């Protein structure tokens, strides 16, 4: 008894897997072909199962839109398509069975396991998450890229539950509008931005936005409380 | 004496409006005392999109009620209705029984849970309606059962199980009917019944139990086999008679034409 | 001057939806156009791109060929079209303009939104937790060792036991709690029922080094837990 | 014509030439090969004449909108850098030299037009254009003057032109639309406009050239000039205390000017190809290469990933690109060609008195 995985793939992003799990060793349309989940790094994940013989699926919520299941009771295989695939769905897949005995349920055995890797980047790292400095201090917000950019960094503002305002264009001048007390600076590939007095409608996060080259990537953000 | 508007008792405009068409009433916002209240004895609110039924404990001569089709999710209100005799909830989406719901209502005599998403039962739900006749489980989402689930339901004489995900019945489960006349299995995910299952029905005349995915490869299927083989005038389907409805799984040939030398007890 | 978004809502798995962002105030024919959402959660990310002359179209790979942005210049409204999509697209999607170097090439390097519409809401919907106290063990030969496992509901006796080691596929140790998968030892053991159950194991042994985790399947989604792996 | 075993490269008479040499002896000094840097006068203009008879040199340096006519006659040689290379360049410069799916040139750096002001003279420069012939009279006071700059070449009266809505082609649906020329919009009518009620009101001189409009700012004589960052060098000597700032505004619109990134080509008809590759990605986009030449006359902003970010610190680079990201970068549409030709005339005729502005641009648009 065993089930047989189809063999490793490499696709790049967008574009489809299907993934084989070939039943063998017990009578394959009476129980059914649980698939699961497995990052390189973090735990499993379960996709859904399809019994082999109406043959119906319950999918995880997360993956509803992706994963398809069939099953050609003919040939014993257990069929999942992966589409349209991200960088996010890197990770080994697993099928296994769920056999009872009245009163033996299991996942009893699983298969080898398909390897899935999707590629063909800069991130903006910013410092700190979120900071602490009241009304009058000189806030000092760094982000630094991972990649060499030129000045082409932006700096936003995002009060909570409103559209961000933009304030740093280029990676020093102050947008149109945009009060005396804000600044940026660049040394290299870390980006400062440095509000001189604090004024109390400041207490919101601070993105940092790279464009040199579109992909176009965020800072996670930095948060200014009160 | 307490004038009463019917719209306090009942926070439910839809489930409210069902009492205005109950007492021969011509607005909502009429008084109901109490007396009124008692001359409700069945509530079709059948297909009527009803959300909660909170406010129904304070009619205690409901014998009859059918509630079909609704959103109900909370069925607490229920259990302080005693002289329920027909309980027919179909078309809600209510994933659970609470423990204890139907401890009170000892008057059962049909019980319809038909097309929830009930997944399990709780361990002794039907341990008190005694003088359940008609049990009517099907289309639920069932996959296994409790033990001894029925060993109360003496008095049983129609049992419905179909379209669930029975994966096995537990040993015995059957045990205690004896008077079980019809009972339904069909479209289920039965690989196997357990080794005389069957065996004290002995007021059985009508037995469904086709579209599972029986296992003839393993030895436990023996036992339907021989079944079949012995009551072939029990089994139905569609038509009429077909005690072949109870075919295998991925060779389709009748389950009662499995011999011993053709399976193994080394798979299962 | 302003960004009117509009089409947002509620969207079954799999399913559509159009995005419009109706622009009036500036030059927009000679203004980019870029979708930025953003997660109920997390930062900002750039969707989408295009500039409102020259046609041209971009996107970010975990929307590719999945959307389709476009723009009416006549009607100086720009949508973005979202197909088959998925649970994890659920977000504020917002709407905002370019403007300067587009027009020529260089469309879509280094910009400055300085414009951004309201934003508008998108949510793709049609849960169990198993919690391993400890993510590392320690221990040698003739060995002690038990490892935790707390779901958040309660999962009647219905869990499940797996040993993982590097490069293989999980063997299954323990079924509905309390039962030794054939072919286990008896030095594993299974414990528990309710909402807290435990795996202990014995006289530990070098071929015992491996990452073990639990699995409810009592309800659904089937769920597992982190993972504990041996020293 | 050319022999192999030697590079002739082409390069205008205002960039780094003596520098480039400096590399092209590095080039010799470990292959061998003799490398000639000359600069011919109009070279723009002589390489689609020699090219086609079959010599020239095998590398040209020039902005990238003249060698979209170039490769469309196939006098070029399509280039092959390995995705790696590609990646020690701003994945920004590699569209400004991709004509026809082709690669046709390497980048080399980013030009832009730039506001060049005497500090000790005018410490606040004007925000506007407006404000010039005001600004005039107050430095005729001391028998200075208050602007001067090239008007012998459109490159420079352009972003005065293009201003208020002018552009030279529409882009629009994947193409450069040519028969859409804006050379005759509200926009260019009123930023040539402008342009000439400087002159006949004596604030410029329809005469000026590049060759004494540098040849004043570095005397003193002016308090203001626009020009690229390969005249910084010659400044920079005359200890002139100077500084690189953004363009005035014309009319609330920022002045837009045409970029243009230096590009080096290699001609289709060199029997020396694979030298003239080893010598642009070995030895001329390096550290020690490009330094080399931006020390004889700078580049503005590299596109060298490397060299850009020591470069950075510099608030002259600065200038260069915040003036960059006002106004688009030049089609290289093999009509770029005949469309500086018509500006050129019809600035000419309009600075000196011939046509008005209505009836300068009316002609340039019938192409």
């Amino acid at each position: 008894v065993q089930l047989k995985e189809s063999g490793p793939e490499l696709v790049k992003p967008g574009a489809s897997v299907k993934m084989s799990c070939k039943a063998s060793g017990y009578t394959f349309t009476s129980y059914v072909i649980h698939w699961v989940k497995q990052r390189p790094g973090q735990g499993l994940e379960w996709i859904g199962y399809i019994n082999p013989y109406n043959d119906g699926s319950k999918y995880n919520e997360k993956f509803k839109g992706k994963a398809t299941l069939t099953s050609d009771k003919s040939s014993s295989t257990a069929y999942m398509d992966l589409s349209s695939l991200t960088s996010e769905d890197s990770a080994v897949y697993y099928c296994a069975r769920y056999g009872v005995r009245g009163d033996y349920y299991a996942v009893d055995y699983w298969g080898q396991g398909t390897s899935v890797t999707v590629s063909s980047d800069i991130q903006m790292t910013q410092s700190p998450s979120s900071l602490s400095a009241s009304v009058g201090d000189r806030v000092t917000i760094t982000c630094r890229a991972s990649q060499s950019v030129s000045s082409a960094v932006a700096w936003y503002q995002q009060k909570p539950g409103k559209a961000p305002k933009l304030l740093i264009y280029s990676a020093s001048s102050l947008y149109s509008g945009v009060p005396s007390r804000f600044s940026g600076s660049r040394s290299g590939t870390d980006f400062t931005l440095t509000i001189s007095s604090l004024q109390p409608e400041d207490f919101a996060t601070y993105y940092c936005q790279q464009s040199s080259s579109s992909l176009i990537t965020f800072g996670q953000g930095t948060k200014v409380e009160i | 004496t307490v004038s009463t508007p019917i719209k306090q008792i009942f926070p439910d405009d839809a489930f409210a409006e069902t009492i205005k068409a109950n007492l021969k009433k011509k607005s909502v916002t009429d008084a109901v005392t109490q007396n009124e209240l008692n001359s409700i004895d069945q509530i079709i609110a059948n297909n009527s999109d009803i959300k909660s039924v909170q406010g129904i404990q304070y009619l205690p001569n409901v014998r009859y009620l059918a509630l079909g089709g609704n959103k109900l999710h909370d069925i607490s209100a229920l259990k302080e209705l005693t002289n329920l005799t027909y309980l027919i909830l179909t078309g809600n989406q209510l994933q659970s029984l609470p423990n204890g719901v139907f401890d009170k209502l000892t008057n059962l005599k049909e019980l319809v849970l038909v097309e929830n998403q009930l997944q399990s039962l709780p361990d002794g739900v039907f341990d008190k309606l005694t003088n359940l006749t008609y049990l009517y489980l099907y289309h639920n989402q069932l996959q296994s059962l409790p033990k001894g689930v029925f060993d109360k339901l003496t008095n049983l004489t129609r049992l419905d199980l179909d379209n669930n995900q029975l994966q096995s019945l537990p040993e015995g489960v059957f045990d205690k009917l004896t008077q079980l006349k019809q009972l339904s299995l069909n479209d289920n995910q039965l690989k196997s019944v357990p080794d005389g299952v069957f065996d004290r029905l002995t007021s059985l005349t009508h037995i469904w139990l086709l579209n599972n995915p029986w296992d003839c490869a393993c030895s436990d299927i023996l036992y339907l086999s021989r079944w079949i083989s012995q009551h072939p005038g029990l089994v139905f389907g569609y038509l009429n008679l077909d005690p072949d409805s109870a075919r295998c799984s991925g060779t389709n040939t009748p389950v009662r034409a499995v011999t011993e030398a053709s399976t193994s007890p080394s798979k299962c | 001057v302003q960004l009117v978004e509009s089409g947002g809502g509620l969207v079954q798995p799999g399913g559509s939806l159009r995005l419009s962002c109706a622009a009036s105030g500036f030059n927009f024919s000679s203004s980019s156009i870029h979708w930025v959402r953003q997660a109920p959660g997390k930062g900002l990310e750039w969707v989408a791109s295009i500039s409102s002359s020259s046609g041209s179209t971009s996107y970010a790979d975990s929307v590719k060929g999945r959307f389709t942005i476009s723009a009416d210049t006549s009607k100086n409204t720009a949508y973005l079209q979202m197909n088959s999509l998925t649970a994890e697209d659920t977000a504020v999607y917002y709407c905002a303009r370019y403007g300067h170097w587009s027009w020529g090439r260089w469309w879509n390097y280094w910009v400055a939104l300085d414009y951004w519409g309201q934003g508008t809401l998108v949510t793709v919907s049609s849960d169990i937790v198993m919690t391993q106290s400890q993510k590392f063990m320690s221990t040698s030969a003739g060995d002690r060792v038990s490892i935790t496992c707390k779901a958040s509901q309660n999962v009647r006796t219905a869990v499940a036991w797996y040993q993982q080691k590097p490069g293989q596929s999980p063997k299954a140790l323990i079924y509905l709690a309390s039962n030794r998968h054939t072919g286990v030892p008896d030095r594993f053991t299974g414990s528990g029922s309710g909402t807290d159950f435990t795996l202990t194991i014995s006289n530990v042994q070098s071929e015992d080094l491996a990452d073990y985790f639990c699995l409810q399947h009592w309800s659904y989604p089937y769920t597992f837990g982190g993972g504990t792996k041996l020293e | 014509k050319i022999e192999e075993g030697k590079l002739v490269i082409w390069i205008n008479g205002d960039k780094g030439y003596n520098g480039l040499a400096e590399v092209g002896k590095k080039f010799e000094k470990d292959t061998g090969i003799k490398v000639t840097v000359e600069h011919p006068d109009k070279l723009e203009e002589k390489f689609p004449q020699v090219a086609a008879t079959g010599d020239g040199p095998d590398i040209i340096f020039w902005a990238h909108d003249r060698f979209g006519g170039y490769a469309q006659s196939g006098l070029l040689a399509e280039i092959t850098p390995d995705k790696a290379f590609q990646d020690k360049l701003y994945p920004f410069t590699w569209d400004a030299v991709r004509y026809n799916g082709k690669l046709i040139a390497y980048p080399i750096a980013v030009e832009a037009l730039s506001l060049i002001y005497n500090k000790d003279l005018l410490p606040n420069p004007p925000k506007t254009w407006e404000e010039i012939p005001a600004l005039d009279k107050e430095l005729k006071a001391k028998g200075k003057s208050a602007l001067m700059f090239n008007l012998q070449e459109p490159y420079f009266t352009w972003p005065l032109i293009a201003a208020d809505g002018g552009y030279a082609f529409k882009y629009e649906n994947g193409k450069y639309d040519i028969k859409d020329v804006g050379v005759d919009n509200a926009g260019a009518k009123a930023g040539l406009t402008f342009l000439v009620d400087l002159i006949k009101n004596k604030h410029m001189n329809a005469d000026t050239d590049y060759s004494i409009a540098e040849a004043a700012f570095n005397k003193g004589e002016t308090a203001m000039t626009i020009n690229g960052p390969w005249a910084w060098s010659n400044i920079d000597t005359s200890k002139v205390n100077y500084g690189v700032t953004v363009l005035p505004t014309f009319k609330g619109q920022p002045s837009k000017p045409f970029v243009g990134v230096l590009s080096a080509g290699i001609n289709a008809a060199s029997p020396n190809k694979e030298l003239a590759k080893e010598f642009l990605e070995n030895y001329l986009l390096t550290d020690e290469g490009l330094e080399a030449v931006n020390k004889d006359k700078p580049l503005g902003a590299v596109a060298l990933k490397s060299y850009e970010e020591e470069l950075a610190k510099d608030p002259r680079i600065a200038a260069t690109m915040e003036n960059a990201q006002k106004g688009e970068i030049m089609p290289n549409i093999p009509q770029m060609s005949a469309f500086w030709y018509a500006v050129r005339t019809a600035v000419i005729n309009a600075a000196s008195g011939r046509q008005t502005v209505d009836e300068a641009l009316k002609d340039a648009q019938t192409n």
